[PDB]
Order: C-alpha cells, then sequence, then structure tokens
C-alpha cells in the first residue's frame, strides 16, 4: 500500500538544473521524513538530505550544501529535491527513501523499507536521440518444450536509460531485458525478450512498452510471428 | 565529515559464516542500519537498530554493535548473498546520515555454467529502414566471462560488432548481448551469418540465412 | 545508550 514514485529520467546540460519529484501515497505524508540517496552506476551510495513531511526543514549533504535543495508540498504528497550547477560526477541514479519512523515517539507502521523506482539523470551536452523500435519474430531454436521466444529491439537511443514492459505490465513471466550496448556512435540499443508458450503463438497478442523517458518517446509494438 | 569505514571486500565459502564489520564513532550511541544492494537493483533493509531483523529477511541474517565497530554475520551463505553490503548510521547530531564505502561478499566455488545462445534474424521492418540487425543473447553463464565471435559465410566480421560487459542477472548467473550491424545489401548476399560463442573451451554457433 | 533519528530536528537521545 505505501508506495513512493519518482518523476522519469532527464538530460541536463553542464552548468544546468535537475529537479526530481516523489509523490507518496499509502500513508500520512507529514507525519514522515523522505530522504534523498544518490548512487553512481559504478560506484558507491550516498547519502544527500531528508525534509520533514510536517516540518519541512531540511539537512543537507556538506558535499552537496550550496547546491542541493529539497522541498515538499503538503497538499500533493510528493518531496522534490533540486540539483543545481551540475557537473560529469553528478550522471547517477536519484532514489526517495521514507524515513524508518514517525511522530514524536519514533514509532513505525506495517514498513520501513520504501524506496522509490529510482531516478537516472544523465549531465552531458551530446544530442538527445530517440529510440527506434523493430519486433523480434518468436523463435523456438531456444528450446524448454512447448516454449517459444519473441522480443522487441530498441535500437539507436541516448541517453539512458529505456523501460520495456509488456502488454501494459500483464505479461511478466518470462521477460528477460537484456543491458543495453555502447555503440561506436555514441548511442545505446538493447533488447527484451520474453518466451511464452507455443501454444498462444497466434491467438495471444504480444506488445512491447517502449518508454524512452530522455527524449519524451513512447513506442507501442506488436510482435507477430512470421508469415514465410 | 562523519564516515562509516567498512572493509572493501570479503570471501567466504558455501556454508561457511561471514562477518562484515562497520567502525563509526558515534556508533556506541547510535544505531546502525544495513542494506544489501545486488548487481543491477536496488539495496534492501536486511538489517535496522543494531541487531533487529526486519520481516521477510531470512533468519540467516544477524548483526550486532559494540563501541566504535558494528558488525554483520551472515551464517551459512549461498550464492544468493553474494553482492554489496553497505553501512547507514547518523553522525553525532543525528541530523545527518552516512553510507560507508560498501562491502563486496564473494561465494567461492560456483559451478561453471554452459551458456544459453538466442540469434534474431534482421526484421522485415527494419530492412525497410534501409537497415539491418543481427541481435545473439548469451544468458545464463558462470563465470562472468564469454568470448563472442561473429562470421560472414565462414570468414569472420571485420566490422559492425558490439557487445556488453558480462553483467550478474538474478540467479547470479550472467547474461551478454552481441549485436551486428550491417545493409540490407550484405545481409542479401551472404549466405549466413553466425555468432560463435566460446566459454570455458566449449563453443555454441548459431547460425542464421537471408530470407 | 542509543537513540533514534527521526527527522531533522527530531531526535529521542538516549
Amino acid at each position: 500500500q505505501v508506495q513512493l514514485v519518482q518523476s522519469g529520467a532527464e538530460v541536463k546540460k553542464p552548468g544546468a538544473s535537475v529537479k526530481v519529484s516523489c509523490k507518496a501515497s499509502g500513508y500520512t505524508f507529514t507525519n514522515y521524513a523522505i530522504h534523498w540517496v544518490r548512487q553512481a552506476p559504478g560506484h558507491r551510495l550516498e547519502w544527500m538530505g531528508w525534509i520533514n513531511g510536517g516540518d519541512g526543514n531540511t539537512k543537507y549533504s556538506q558535499k552537496l550544501q550550496g547546491r542541493v535543495t529539497i522541498t515538499r508540498d503538503t497538499s500533493a504528497s510528493t518531496a522534490y529535491m533540486e540539483l543545481s550547477s551540475l557537473r560529469s560526477e553528478d550522471s547517477a541514479v536519484y532514489y526517495c527513501m521514507r524515513a524508518y519512523y514517525y511522530g514524536s515517539r519514533g514509532l513505525v507502521d506495517d514498513a520501513l523499507d520504501v524506496w522509490g523506482q529510482g531516478t537516472l539523470v544523465t549531465v552531458s551536452s551530446a544530442s538527445t536521440k530517440g529510440p527506434s523500435v523493430f519486433p523480434l519474430a518468436p523463435s523456438s531454436k531456444s528450446t524448454s518444450g512447448g516454449t517459444a521466444a519473441l522480443g522487441c529491439l530498441v535500437k539507436d537511443y541516448f541517453p539512458e536509460p529505456v523501460t520495456v514492459s509488456w502488454n501494459s505490465g500483464a505479461l511478466t513471466s518470462g521477460v528477460h531485458t537484456f543491458p543495453a550496448v555502447l555503440q561506436s556512435s555514441g548511442l545505446y540499443s538493447l533488447s527484451s525478450v520474453v518466451t511464452v508458450p507455443s501454444s498462444s503463438l497466434g491467438t495471444q497478442t504480444y506488445i512491447c512498452n517502449v518508454n524512452h523517458k530522455p527524449s519524451n518517446t513512447k513506442v507501442d509494438k506488436k510482435v507477430e510471428p512470421k508469415s514465410c | 565529515s562523519y564516515e562509516l569505514t567498512q572493509p572493501p571486500s570479503v570471501s567466504v565459502s558455501p556454508g561457511q559464516t561471514a562477518r562484515i564489520t562497520c567502525s563509526g564513532d558515534e556508533l556506541p550511541k547510535k544505531y546502525a542500519y544495513w542494506y544489501q544492494e545486488k548487481s543491477g537493483q536496488a539495496p534492501v533493509l536486511i538489517i535496522y537498530e543494531d541487531s533487529k531483523r526486519p520481516s521477510g529477511i531470512p533468519e540467516r541474517f544477524s548483526g550486532s554493535s559494540s563501541g566504535t565497530m558494528a558488525t554483520l554475520t551472515i551464517s551459512g551463505a549461498q550464492v544468493e548473498d553474494e553482492a554489496d553490503y553497505y553501512c547507514f548510521s547518523t553522525d553525532s547530531s543525528g541530523d545527518l546520515w552516512v553510507f560507508g564505502g560498501g562491502t563486496k561478499l564473494t561465494v567461492l566455488g560456483q559451478p561453471k555454467a554452459a551458456p544459453s545462445v538466442t540469434l534474431f534474424p534482421p526484421s522485415s521492418e527494419e530492412l525497410q529502414a534501409n537497415k539491418a540487425t543481427l541481435v545473439c543473447l548469451i544468458s545464463d553463464f558462470y563465470p562472468g566471462a564469454v568470448t563472442v565471435a561473429w562470421k560472414a559465410d565462414s570468414s569472420p566480421v571485420k566490422a559492425g560488432v558490439e557487445t556488453t560487459t558480462p553483467s550478474k542477472q538474478s540467479n547470479n548467473k550472467y547474461a551478454a548481448s552481441s549485436y551486428l550491424s550491417l545493409t540490407p545489401e550484405q545481409w542479401k548476399s551472404h549466405r549466413s551469418y553466425s555468432c560463435q560463442v566460446t566459454h570455458e573451451g566449449s563453443t555454441v554457433e548459431k547460425t542464421v540465412a537471408p530470407t | 545508550k542509543k537513540g533514534i533519528a527521526i527527522g531533522p530536528g527530531r531526535t529521542l537521545y538516549a
């Protein structure tokens, strides 16, 4: 029931500012505090700051004091994080996490490990490139009896990431989303493949939902078997 | 300015008990919190308030704190426990939190695993877009090293190949991708294309042909 | 002994 939903991924230039939101639901927003944690894709976790849902008081990391500003909107149940003067060392996944305790006596409800899905911001001066989506016709050479492998190919996009859904989220069993390659052109390309029963080939509808937030692009590609 | 110091990496054998420490000057009068973060996933709170364990965490995880040193113990670890572990506590005033450096746990003696290979030919839509891409997927192999090679007919491909660095998946195995970008003329001319996957001496070769 | 850190300015000490 308790949930933290963050805003989508963004691209910024060196020197600009990024602002990520964090909408809370399932609990009294003013009783808890909300942390902010950043982590480079190949480095360690870093604590940024936290803000009270009711007081609004903030305590930032001494590394980020002067650049970061954490706010909150009680009427919207949403906390915000803004980081200015972005440099290449800021390319990271940004999370929001609810504090363990609430109230004046520091109690806990039916949860205490609540993390948002994460927002990957990428500071760069390169061009924002949209993705191209191509269907991967179902194949049966990769066996498991009565199972076919079909998917979608997301080609030439920048920057990361690209999230791929299947049938608007109704298909999760057997969904394998591979990490993207870094081509010599500077663009990325990944593939998302799902394994389905062979009896559903030609009767069940399969559509992949490609979402590239850095370019405001969404593609729903129908995946049908080949017609030879 | 406050810091929590963790060992950079610890190694353990299956069934053995692994100890991951965390030293901090305010730990005598401040609680400690532990997080498990596997490769490619979000951290998970496994230990809160020095010793307490949240619901859903296996009982083999436990923690203790004494003096300026907190400790995380994993009794009888398996391959699933192979991940990074971070420390988490506050400073003297208790208004700012600090994460530890991160301890990488490694379980020894993991069996070899043969990779599965899947190769898709270029789609008819992409050929209409004056492009051609061959995707060679590799999954479920250990260790995380693989040698991918492409072939035009029977000769090695001279250009147009990109291969990912092998990354850990859910079941603590590895997966990789390999793409061969071609033109419609090259794909329609040669008799066949193949991606050769070599892992621990063994070799798997999948071949596709135009139309 | 040890206290908990609720929020900024909110800290139940020893």
